[PDB]
């Protein structure tokens, strides 16, 4: 229960911290293709 | 930002019973102004009710309000994925599993209509699909049928479609995740689609399906096989 919760919610941490990173890189990558 | 009070323009009426008025439903009237600030706000990405101080106008509302409430936050958000994380997080870890629910919701909602590489929606929403919450699995389900819809991905299809078979999910997630997949499989006439919906249709009861939450099946292969 409380366990479970607990892991859940640090999973779902560490995946919103990826894609947050990924969706920086594509942001970037997006802005140096456009001035290029 | 427009909050539900400038829609409303309560003072224009004549407040005949402006004291011991009539006693509405108060959870009812705030989930109502919740779904009225999404409305209104919705795509901008600026509310004056979640932003400024979001928990205390979630907890105004009651029971699945909550979830509704939380869901509006990505509709106000909607088509910024980007932004939509980093506003939804704050609720996405909640002691409330309505709360919870409702951002997966959001996220959804938030990634409806765009399509990323990074399939953000999948990457959040596929961990509760099979969660012993039936709460949670609703919210999921919705957010990742609003999220894909229109695209045809074998992957989310794959991953949906047991759910309805599952034994754990009462009519209510067994309906949704007809709808999630209709929607995501719209114009397709998907063979695993079809056939995981006519198996569920027979698996049950007469007085199983004499419930109405049972109406979403036949609308799941409808969507299924429009046009």
């Amino acid at each position: 229960g409380d366990r479970l919760r607990q892991t859940e919610n640090r999973a779902t941490r560490c995946k919103v911290e990826r894609l947050q990173l990924l969706l920086q890189q594509k942001r970037l990558r997006r802005k140096a293709r456009r001035d290029a | 930002p427009k909050v539900p009070d400038d829609i409303y323009k309560t003072h224009l009426e004549n407040n005949r019973f402006g004291g011991s008025g009539s006693q509405v439903d108060s959870a009812r009237m705030n989930l109502a102004s919740s779904f009225v600030n999404g409305f209104v706000n919705a795509a901008f990405g600026q509310d004056k009710l979640l932003t400024d101080d979001g928990n205390k106008w979630l907890y105004k509302n009651k029971d699945h309000g909550m979830l509704s409430a939380a869901a509006s936050l990505g509709m106000i958000l909607l088509w910024d994925v980007d932004g939509g994380l980093t506003q939804i997080d704050k609720y996405l870890y909640s002691s409330e599993d309505y709360i919870k629910s409702g951002a997966l919701l959001a996220c959804g909602i938030v990634n409806s209509g765009v399509r990323n590489e990074c399939d953000p929606a999948l990457a959040l929403l596929s961990d509760y699909v099979l969660h012993n919450s039936n709460t949670m699995r609703l919210g999921s389900i919705f957010g990742l049928g609003l999220a894909y819809a229109g695209s045809n991905r074998e992957d989310v299809l794959t991953l949906l479609l047991p759910v309805m078979g599952d034994s754990k999910s009462s009519m209510e997630v067994a309906g949704v995740t007809a709808l999630a997949c209709g929607m995501i499989a719209v114009g397709s006439c998907n063979g695993d689609v079809t056939s995981t919906i006519l198996q569920t249709i027979m698996e049950k009861s007469e007085t199983e399906l004499k419930d109405t939450y049972a109406r979403w099946l036949p609308l799941g292969l409808g969507l299924n096989h429009l046009g």
